[PDB]
C-alpha cells in the first residue's frame, strides 16, 4: 500500500530529498555524538566515592569475653573441648570476636611456679586448645586469648620483680601467635608498673607479627586523662575502661562521657565497654540495658561485652555466686543448685523464642553493625534532638543513613525531635523509617514523621534514612 | 529487493547464545537465591529452569521447521489460532516484551560498565540513562547499515561473554581446588524462584524469528537450538557454583551487584575486568533482541496486522530500516520509568503465556492438518510435559497475585480497541485513507524503502 | 532564696511581636532549665516550652513551633521568651518558670506573671478620683473610704492604702471594660477617731505608664 | 498529648471539712520501671503564681502543710485536703509529668460556705474633682456578705435607672470568707446637675426588705 520501487527512484532521487536525507543522517549522528558528549560531562560532573577504608577484623562488630570457662557452661563440661561445642551460639550473636578468660599454668601469688605458655590442665590439653582455636576460624569467630598473669591472684601482676613478669609476657606473645591466636588481652594495667612501656613493647612485637592481629589492654580506670595518657603512646590499642560506668545511673551523664571522649581522642578508633570484665548489670539498671544496647552497638568503634550481656545476666539475680563469675543460663536447669528460682525469660532458650527479648534486640542489633556500611565505618554527628535525648546520626559516603535517639531521662517526649543545628551536608528528613525500638508496641518498617514523634521514658529509636545529593 | 539470507549455524548459535547468556547471569544470581532460601535449592531451579528451556527449544524446533515462517511464536500463533489471537499477542509484544527488555538489557550494560568509576557508591542515574540510550542508538545504527556487521558484532560479543564467565567458572574450580541447605520450601514461593531463573534463560524462541533469514532453516533452526541450550545451562549451573564457592548466602543476598563482589574477591587490583565484561555481556544481547525484535515487526506489518510502512526495505542495504527505526524509538521510551526492573513480573507472566500458547498450538495443528511435513519430529510427551509445566507457573503465579495479573489483562485487552480500528471494523473516511497514505510515502522518501516482493 | 521575677505588663498591637523577660536569682543559672506557661483566662494552664541556659536548646509544644522563640543571657541570668504573631486570643498570663530537677517539668518556683494584651487601643494613663462619705459620716464607729480609678488602660493597676500600712480591711474590686478603657474601685475601712485625724491616701500606681499617684481622702 | 479532665469544676466546702479534687488522665502515669506515679497539684490563689503542693502524686513540697494528701495510681488521682481552713479558697490545677510539654486540669475552684451576713451598705457622692471633667460617677459599696447572690436597684429622684449601671464583685476574702461588690453609676454633669437625691438599695437573702443608703446634694 505505496510506492513500488519504480515510483520512489522517480521521486525520491530528486536532490532535494538527497540534501535532506544527508542533513537528518548526520543531524541524528551528531546528536548521537552529542549524547555521548553529555554523559562524559556527568560522569565527571558526579561526586566521585570516598575511599572505603581498610577495615581490620575487629572494626567489623563485637568482641565477646569469656572471663571463666566453666562458669560459662557448667562444671564437668568446663573445658575448652566444651566451648568448642557452643560457637554456634556465638555464631547466632554474629560475634566477629572472643577472649577466652587465662587459660594458663597459674598458681595465686607464685611468680615462680606461674607460666604463661602451659595451658592449666583443668580447662584440657594444647591439643584441645587448637581444636576450638581451628574450629574458631572454621566458623569466623577469631580468638584472642588473656594473658594477665596472676589471674587467680588478689595483684594480677603480682606485687614484685615486674620486669620478670614482663619478660614472661613478652615470650608468651609469640609463643601464642605461633598458635594460632588472633590477639592477647590484658588487664589491670594500673597494678603494672610503667604500663605504657610494656604496651608499646607487646604491642610492636604483636603488629610486628602480622597487621591483623590486636592487643586489648584493659584498666580498672574511669579517669579520662588516665586513659588518654595510655593512649598516647599507642595509637592501635584498644583500651577498654571503667570510662562510661560512671554513668549516673539514670543514663543521665552519658551524652558528654561519650561525645567528650570521641573529642578528646579525635574520633579515633575505640572499643566500647562498661567494664575491663565484669557485666553491663554491675552498673546499669535493669530499665537501661535495652537502651545501652543500642547504643553500644553504634557508636563508632568495636563494642565488647561479657558473657550473658546479651541476655541481661545479672548476678544477684541468683543469690550465691560470685560477682566475678554468675553462672550462664541456659536453660531452667542451667543453676540446680537452687531449683526453681530460674524463670523461662532469664536463659537463653527462653529469651531465643521471643522477638521481644533482649537477647532478641541484641540478635538484630549485631546483624546492622556487622552489615552496614554507615555503622560498620560512618561518621558520627551528636546534635540536640530533644531534652533528654542522646541524638546521633551514623553515616558513610552516599549509604543509608541511621539516626540514634536515646532517651535517657525518664519522661516521655510527646513532640518530635527538634534538632537544632544540624550540620549541613547530614540534615535531617521529615520522615525516616523505624528499623527498630527498644519498646513494643512499634510499627517496624514504616515511615515516621519526626517532627511528631512520640519517645516514652527510656525508649530508643533506630531509624533509617536515605541519602540526598 | 526482500531481506537475503546470510545467518550461518555458526551466527544462529551467536544468535541464540549471545542474546541469552544476557544479563540474568549477572544480575539475577541472588533473586533466585532470595525465593529458594538456600545453594541446594537455588542451585537447582538454575538447572530445572534449563531442563523446562531445553523442552520448550525442542519444541520451538518441531514447531519452526513446520511451519518455517519467520515472525517466530507470532506467526506460529496466527497459523493456529488466526487473527484476533495472533493480534494481541503481537500488541503485548509491540508495547512491553521487546522494548521492556531491551532497556532492562541496556540499563545493565551502563550500570556494570561505568561501575568501575563508582565503585562503593550509586552510579549516577541520568549517567546510566544516557549510557543506556547510546547502546540502543548505536546498535540500531549498525543494525540499520548491513547484516554482515550487526552478525559479526552478535559473533565478537558472543564470544565476549563466554571468555568472561569461562574465567568466572575457572576462579570457582580453583578455589574449590584450593579448598547446608536451610530452605524456605513453599509452592507460593518457589514459584518466584523459578520466575526469576527463567528471565535469565529467555531467548531460547529468539531465532524463531529469522528463519526466513538463515542460509539452511531445515538443518540450522534445529542444530542452532539444541547446540544452544545445552551450552547455556551448562554455563549457567557451573556460573552458580562459582558465586557459591566464593560468596556466603547472606552476603549474595545482600549484594547490588553478584559479579563484581566476586570480582573483587578473587582480582583485586585487576577487578575491573568483571564489571566490564558483564557490561559486553548485555551489550551483545541489545544487538541480538533488535535484531529479532525488527524482524517479527516486519512480518506483523507483511502480515496485516501493522501499519504498511514496517514491512518495507531499504533497497541498496535491504535492512528493515522503518522497524529497526521504530523498535529503537519504542525501546528509549522506557528511559521515562523509574523502577523500571518491577516489569521482569509481567515480562515473565506474558511471555510464558504466549508460549504455553504456541506449544497447545503445536499438538493441535499435528492433529487438525497431519499432512503438513515435518522435517524433524521429535516426540508427543515433550510438549504435553511443557504444557502442564508452563500452565502450573501461570496459573500458580496467578493465584498468588491477583492484583498485579488483575492489572495485567488490561494490557492484554487494551489490543482490542487498536484491532478493531486498524484490522478489522475499519473506520474509513477517504480524507483518513489519504492521510495514513500521504504519511506513508513521506516515510519512504525520507528513508528510501521500498515495500517487499515476492 | 530562689526568685524568678518579671516585668509586670506589655501591650501589643496585632500582629506584632513582644519579648517578655525573667531574671533568675538565688541559684546557679546554667544548671537549671527554664520554662514558660501561659495562662489564658478562664481556660486553664498551657505550657509553651523551655530552654537549656547552658547552650540555649530549646524544645517547644506543637502549638507554639515556630510562634514562640525562647532565648537567654547568661550574663544576666536573664531568659527571654519572644513571642510573634500575636492576635487578641494570645493575650494571657505569661508565666516564667524553674524546675527542680534539670528540665523534668514540675514547677516549684514561678515568677510572678506578665500580663500581655493585645489590643490596638492606646495606652491610657489613670484618673482617680477619692471617694469621702459626705452626710452623717461620723454617726457611725467605722467609716468607709474609696478610691475610684477610671478610664485607664492597659488591664493592671495596684492599689494599696497608706504605701501598704493600711493592708487590714482593704477590698479592691476588680476592673471593669468600657469603650476600651478599664474602671476600677478599692475601698478600705477604718475606725471613726482616725479618718478626719490622720493621712488616708490611695497610692495608685500603674505598670504599663509608670504613673503613681497619692491622692488623699479629704472631707467635703 | 495527654488530655486530664478534672472535676468538680466547683467544690463549695465549709470550714474544717474534708475535701476532695479528681483529676482523671486520658493515659496511665504510672512508670512501670519505677513504680511511682507521675502527677502534680498547684493551688493558685486569687491573684498569685500557682505553687506547688505535691508532686509524683503523693509527695509534699517543702513549705506545704500536712493537710494536702495526695492519692491515686493509674489514671484515678485525688488530692485531699483534710480540714479545710479560710486561707485555702483557690483554683486547683493537677499537672502530669509524665511528658515534656506537660499538660494541665481546666481546674476546681473550692470556695468556702460560712453563715450568712447581711452587707454594709455606703454609697459616695461624686468626687469634687470629678465634676470638672463634664462627667460624675456615683458609687455605692456593699462590703462583707454572704453568699454570693445579691442585686442593686439605682433610684434618682425616686425614678429606677437601669441604663448605665455597673456591678464588679471581689473574689472570696480569705480572712473571712465574704464578699463584696461596687456599684457604679456614671451620669453626664449636667445628668448629676438635674436631679437632687440619689439612692443605692440593696436586696440581699438574708433580709425581706431590701438596705437603702442615699444622698441629697
Ligand atoms: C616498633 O615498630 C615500628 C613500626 O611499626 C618501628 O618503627 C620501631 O622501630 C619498632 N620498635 C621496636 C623496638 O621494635
Ligand atoms: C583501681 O586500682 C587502684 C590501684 O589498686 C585502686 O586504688 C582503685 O581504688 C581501683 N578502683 C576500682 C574502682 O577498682
Ligand atoms: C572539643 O570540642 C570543642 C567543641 O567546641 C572543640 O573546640 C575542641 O577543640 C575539642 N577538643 C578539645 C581537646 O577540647
Ligand atoms: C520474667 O518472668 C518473671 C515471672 O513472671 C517475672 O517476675 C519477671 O519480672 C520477668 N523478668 C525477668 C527478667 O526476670
Ligand atoms: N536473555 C535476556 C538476559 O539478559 O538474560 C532475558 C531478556 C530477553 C533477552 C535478554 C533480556
Amino acid at each position: 500500500t505505496g510506492l513500488s520501487k519504480e515510483e520512489l527512484l522517480k521521486v525520491a532521487g530528486s536532490p532535494g530529498w538527497v540534501r535532506t536525507r544527508w542533513a537528518l543522517l548526520l543531524l541524528f549522528w551528531l546528536g548521537w555524538l552529542g549524547m555521548l558528549a553529555g554523559a562524559v560531562v556527568i560522569i565527571v560532573r558526579a561526586p566521585r566515592c570516598r575511599e572505603l577504608p581498610a577495615q581490620k577484623w575487629w572494626h567489623t562488630g563485637a568482641l565477646y569475653r569469656i572471663g571463666d570457662l566453666q562458669a560459662f557452661q557448667g562444671h564437668g563440661a568446663g573445658n575448652l573441648a566444651g566451648l568448642k561445642g557452643r560457637l554456634d551460639y556465638l555464631s547466632s550473636l554474629k560475634v566477629k570476636g572472643l577472649v577466652l578468660g587465662p587459660i594458663h599454668k597459674n598458681q595465686k601469688d607464685d611468680v615462680a611456679q606461674t607460666d604463661l605458655l602451659q595451658i592449666d590442665p583443668n580447662f584440657g590439653s594444647k591439643e584441645d586448645f587448637d581444636s576450638l582455636l581451628q574450629s574458631a576460624k572454621k566458623k569466623s569467630i577469631r580468638v584472642i586469648l588473656d594473658l594477665t598473669p596472676n589471674y587467680r591472684g588478689e595483684n594480677s601482676w603480682f606485687s614484685t620483680q615486674v620486669d620478670t613478669v614482663a619478660t614472661k609476657v613478652k615470650d608468651a606473645l609469640e609463643f601464642w601467635l605461633q598458635a594460632g591466636v588472633d590477639g592477647f588481652q590484658v588487664r589491670d594495667i594500673e597494678n603494672l608498673k610503667d604500663a605504657s612501656s610494656f604496651l608499646a613493647e607487646w604491642q610492636n612485637i604483636t603488629k610486628g607479627f602480622s597487621e591483623d592481629r590486636l592487643l586489648i589492654a584493659g584498666t580498672n580506670s574511669s579517669d579520662l586523662q588516665q586513659i588518654l595518657s595510655l593512649l598516647e603512646s599507642n595509637k592501635d590499642l584498644l583500651l577498654t575502661s571503667s570510662y562510661l560506668s560512671d554513668s549516673g545511673s539514670t543514663g543521665e551523664h552519658t551524652k558528654s562521657l561519650v561525645t567528650q571522649y570521641l573529642n578528646a581522642t579525635g574520633n579515633r578508633w575505640c572499643s566500647w565497654s562498661l567494664s575491663q570484665a565484669r557485666l553491663l548489670t554491675s552498673f546499669l539498671p535493669a530499665q537501661l540495658l535495652r537502651l545501652y544496647q543500642l547504643m553500644l552497638f553504634t557508636l563508632p568503634g568495636t563494642p565488647v561485652f561479657s558473657y550473658g550481656d546479651e541476655i541481661g545476666l545479672d548476678a544477684a539475680a541468683l543469690p550465691g555466686q560470685p560477682m566475678e563469675a554468675p553462672v550462664m543460663l541456659w536453660d531452667e536447669s542451667s543453676f540446680p543448685d537452687i531449683p526453681g528460682a530460674v524463670s523461662a525469660n532469664m536463659t537463653v532458650k527462653g529469651q531465643s523464642e521471643d522477638p521481644g527479648s533482649l537477647l532478641s534486640l541484641f540478635r538484630r542489633l549485631s546483624d546492622q553493625r556487622s552489615k552496614e556500611r554507615s555503622l560498620l565505618h560512618g561518621d558520627f554527628h551528636a546534635f540536640s534532638a530533644g531534652p533528654g535525648l542522646f541524638s546521633y546520626i551514623r553515616h558513610w559516603d552516599q549509604n543509608e543513613r541511621f539516626l540514634v535517639v536515646l532517651n535517657f531521662g525518664d519522661v516521655g517526649l510527646s513532640a518530635g525531635l527538634q534538632a537544632s543545628d544540624l550540620p549541613a551536608s547530614a540534615s535531617l528528613p521529615a520522615k525516616a523509617d523505624l528499623l527498630l525500638s527498644t519498646q513494643p508496641g512499634r510499627e517496624e518498617g514504616s515511615p515516621l514523621e519526626l517532627e511528631r514523634l512520640k519517645l516514652e521514658p527510656h525508649e530508643g529509636l533506630l531509624l533509617r534514612f536515605p541519602y540526598a545529593a | 529487493v526482500t531481506l537475503q539470507r546470510n545467518i550461518t549455524l555458526l551466527n544462529g548459535v551467536a544468535i541464540i547464545v549471545g542474546t541469552i547468556i544476557g544479563s540474568g547471569i549477572f544480575v539475577t544470581p541472588t533473586g533466585v537465591l532470595k525465593e529458594a532460601g538456600s545453594p541446594g535449592l537455588a542451585l537447582v531451579v538454575w538447572a530445572a529452569c534449563g531442563v523446562f528451556s531445553i523442552v520448550g527449544a525442542l519444541c520451538y524446533a518441531e514447531l519452526g521447521t513446520t511451519i518455517s515462517k519467520s515472525g517466530g511464536d507470532y506467526a506460529y500463533m496466527l497459523e493456529v489460532y488466526g487473527s484476533l489471537p495472533a493480534f494481541l499477542k503481537l500488541w503485548i509484544e509491540l508495547l512491553i516484551i521487546r522494548p521492556s527488555s531491551q532497556y532492562i538489557v541496556a540499563l545493565v550494560f551502563a550500570t556494570y560498565l561505568l561501575k568501575p568509576l563508582f565503585p562503593t557508591c550509586p552510579v549516577p542515574e541520568e549517567a546510566a540513562k544516557l549510557v543506556a540510550c547510546l547502546c540502543v542508538l548505536l546498535l540500531t545504527a549498525v543494525n540499520c547499515y548491513s547484516v554482515k556487521a550487526a552478525t559479526r558484532v552478535q559473533d565478537a560479543f558472543a564470544a565476549a561473554k563466554l571468555l568472561a564467565l569461562a574465567l568466572i567458572i575457572l576462579l570457582g574450580f580453583v578455589q574449590i581446588g584450593k579448598g547446608f541447605e536451610g530452605t524456605k520450601l513453599d509452592v507460593g514461593n518457589i514459584v518466584l524462584a523459578l520466575y526469576s531463573g527463567l528471565f535469565a534463560y529467555g531467548g531460547w524462541n529468539y531465532l524463531n524469528f529469522v528463519t526466513e533469514e538463515m542460509i539452511n532453516p531445515y538443518r540450522n533452526l534445529p542444530l542452532a537450538i539444541i547446540i544452544s541450550l545445552p551450552i547455556v545451562t551448562l554455563v549457567y549451573v557451573l556460573t552458580n557454583l562459582a558465586y557459591f564457592t566464593t560468596l556466603s548466602t547472606e552476603q549474595m543476598l545482600s549484594s547490588e551487584a553478584v559479579a563484581v563482589d566476586f570480582g573483587n574477591y578473587h582480582l583485586g587490583v585487576m577487578s575491573w575486568i568483571i564489571p566490564v565484561f558483564v557490561g559486553l555481556s548485555c551489550f551483545g544481547s541489545v544487538n541480538g533482541s533488535l535484531f529479532t525484535s525488527s524482524r517479527l515487526f516486519f512480518v506483523g506489518s507483511r502480515e496485516g496486522h501493522l501499519p504498511s510502512i514496517l514491512s518495507m526495505i531499504h533497497p541498496q542495504l535491504l535492512t528493515p530500516v522503518p522497524s529497526l527505526v521504530f523498535t529503537c524509538v519504542m525501546t528509549l521510551l522506557y528511559a521515562f520509568s523509574k523502577d523500571i526492573f518491577s516489569v521482569i513480573n509481567f515480562f515473565s507472566f506474558f511471555n510464558w503465556l504466549c508460549v504455553a500458547l504456541a506449544i497447545i498450538g503445536m499438538i493441535w495443528l499435528r492433529h487438525r492438518k497431519p499432512e503438513l511435513e515435518r522435517p524433524i519430529k521429535v516426540n508427543l510427551a515433550l510438549p504435553v510435559f511443557f504444557i502442564l509445566a508452563c500452565l502450573f507457573l501461570i496459573a500458580v503465579s496467578f493465584w498468588k497475585t491477583p492484583v498485579e495479573c488483575g492489572i495485567g489483562f488490561t494490557i492484554i485487552l487494551s489490543g482490542l480497541p487498536v484491532y478493531f480500528f486498524g484490522v478489522w471494523w475499519k473506520n474509513k473516511p477517504k480524507w483518513l485513507l489519504q492521510g495514513i497514505f500521504s504519511t506513508t510515502v513521506l516515510c519512504q522518501k525520507l528513508m528510501q524503502v521500498v515495500p517487499q516482493e515476492t | 532564696e530562689v526568685q524568678l521575677q518579671q516585668s509586670g505588663a506589655e501591650l501589643v498591637k496585632p500582629g506584632a511581636s513582644v519579648n517578655l523577660s525573667c531574671k533568675a536569682s538565688g541559684y546557679t543559672f546554667t544548671n537549671y532549665w527554664m520554662h514558660w506557661v501561659r495562662l489564658r483566662p478562664g481556660q486553664g494552664l498551657e505550657w509553651i516550652g523551655e530552654i537549656d541556659p547552658s547552650d540555649s536548646y530549646s524544645y517547644y509544644s506543637q502549638n507554639f513551633k515556630g510562634k514562640a522563640t525562647l532565648t537567654v543571657d547568661q550574663s544576666s541570668n536573664t531568659a527571654y521568651l519572644q513571642l510573634t504573631s500575636l492576635t487578641s486570643e494570645d493575650s494571657a498570663v505569661y508565666y516564667c518558670a524553674r524546675g527542680r530537677q534539670t528540665y523534668y517539668p514540675w514547677f516549684p518556683y514561678w515568677g510572678q506573671g506578665t500580663l500581655v494584651t493585645v489590643s490596638a487601643a492606646k495606652t491610657t494613663p489613670p484618673s482617680d478620683y477619692p471617694l469621702a462619705p459626705g452626710s452623717a459620716a461620723q454617726t457611725n464607729s467605722m467609716v468607709t473610704l474609696g478610691c475610684l480609678v477610671k478610664g485607664y488602660f492597659p488591664e493592671p493597676v495596684t492599689v494599696t492604702w497608706n504605701s501598704g500600712s493600711l493592708s487590714s480591711g482593704v477590698h479592691t474590686f476588680p476592673a471593669v471594660l468600657q469603650s476600651d478603657l478599664y474602671t476600677l474601685s478599692s475601698s478600705v475601712t477604718v475606725p471613726s477617731s482616725t479618718w478626719p485625724s490622720e493621712t488616708v491616701t490611695c497610692n495608685v500606681a500603674h505598670p504599663a505608664s509608670s504613673t503613681k499617684v497619692d491622692k488623699k481622702i479629704v472631707p467635703r | 498529648d495527654i488530655v486530664l479532665t478534672q472535676s468538680p469544676s466547683s467544690l463549695a466546702m465549709s470550714v474544717g471539712q474534708k475535701v476532695t479534687m479528681n483529676c482523671k488522665s486520658s493515659q496511665s502515669l504510672l512508670n512501670n520501671n519505677n513504680q511511682k506515679n507521675y502527677l502534680a497539684w498547684y493551688q493558685q490563689k486569687p491573684g498569685q503564681s500557682p505553687k506547688l503542693l505535691v508532686y509524683f502524686t503523693s509527695t509534699r513540697e517543702s513549705g506545704v502543710p500536712d493537710r494536702f494528701i495526695g492519692s491515686g495510681s493509674g489514671t484515678d488521682f485525688t488530692l485531699t485536703i483534710s480540714s479545710v481552713q479560710a486561707e485555702d479558697l483557690a483554683l486547683y490545677y493537677c499537672q502530669q509529668h509524665y511528658t515534656i510539654p506537660p499538660t494541665f486540669g481546666g481546674g476546681t475552684k473550692l470556695e468556702i460556705k460560712r453563715a450568712d451576713a447581711a452587707p454594709t451598705v455606703s454609697i459616695f457622692p461624686p468626687s469634687s474633682e470629678q465634676l470638672t471633667s463634664g462627667g460624675a460617677s456615683v458609687v455605692c459599696f456593699l462590703n462583707n456578705f454572704y453568699p454570693k447572690d445579691i442585686n442593686v436597684k439605682w433610684k434618682i429622684d425616686g425614678s429606677e435607672r437601669q441604663n448605665g449601671v455597673l456591678n464588679s464583685w471581689t473574689d472570696q476574702d480569705s480572712k473571712d470568707s465574704t464578699y463584696s461588690m461596687s456599684s457604679t453609676l456614671t451620669l453626664t454633669k449636667d445628668e448629676y446637675e438635674r436631679h437632687n437625691s440619689y439612692t443605692c438599695e440593696a436586696t440581699h437573702k438574708t433580709s425581706t426588705s431590701p438596705i437603702v443608703k442615699s444622698f441629697n446634694r
